[PDB]
């Protein structure tokens, strides 16, 4: 039964993800014998992996959008901290105008 | 080249884990079936590197998808992505400490 399977989700990625116009798509039989030893394997590993361009940019440009908008988060905290800094940084500086003028 | 030498660098070309250990020799037969033989010229060159996406990637673009968090079309990708522009705004108020 599993050859049968294979050769249906092999023509549906060929036909639907990569593109290829159906008139060109061999029978589901003749798709059958690219499954026979080791070939099996080969073309599981090309179902999953293999995507159209347009599919893996999608893909990609969505998991580079929402990294981004992570560390505008991870940012924040950060901003606290810069502020918490920044603070330090201009009480040491009237600290320092006041001594000079004293000076 | 023989057939098989073209599938089994096409395999080799879209990182397929055991693509160093195969022989160009055992896959000539597949090229002999005249009715194959067209599918297996057409998959020779239409998949590249560009068309492969990595399992890790997979996994979080389906987590992603799990969060149920709105996946943005190709688009609306192009908007933002162009509009985030690699601002070096992090620079800016870095700046402002290191003036300080």
């Amino acid at each position: 039964m599993e050859r049968r399977s294979l050769a249906q989700e092999l023509k549906k990625w060929a036909v639907e993800e990569m593109g290829l116009p159906a008139q060109k798509a061999p029978s589901e039989e003749m798709l059958q014998r690219l499954f026979i030893g080791q070939c099996g394997d080969i073309w599981k590993f090309i179902i999953r992996h293999i995507h159209s361009h347009r599919t893996v940019r999608k893909i990609e440009g969505n998991l580079l959008w929402y990294q981004q908008l992570q560390h505008t988060e991870a940012q924040r905290t950060a901003e606290e901290e810069q502020q918490q800094r920044r603070k330090q940084l201009c009480k040491e500086i009237l600290e320092l105008r006041a001594e000079l003028h004293h000076l | 080249m023989s057939g098989g030498d073209r599938f089994v660098q096409t395999l080799q070309k879209l990182n397929y884990p055991k693509g160093a250990q195969l022989d160009g020799e055992d896959f000539d037969w597949l090229f002999e079936a005249v009715d194959l033989k067209p599918f297996l010229d057409w998959f020779c060159s239409a998949a590249s590197e560009q068309n492969v996406v990595p399992d890790e990637k997979l996994q979080a673009f389906n987590t992603l998808k799990e969060s149920g968090k709105p996946v943005l079309d190709e688009k609306a990708l192009d908007e933002v992505l162009k509009t985030f522009s690699i601002s070096k705004v992090p620079a800016i108020e870095e700046v402002a400490i290191e003036k300080l």
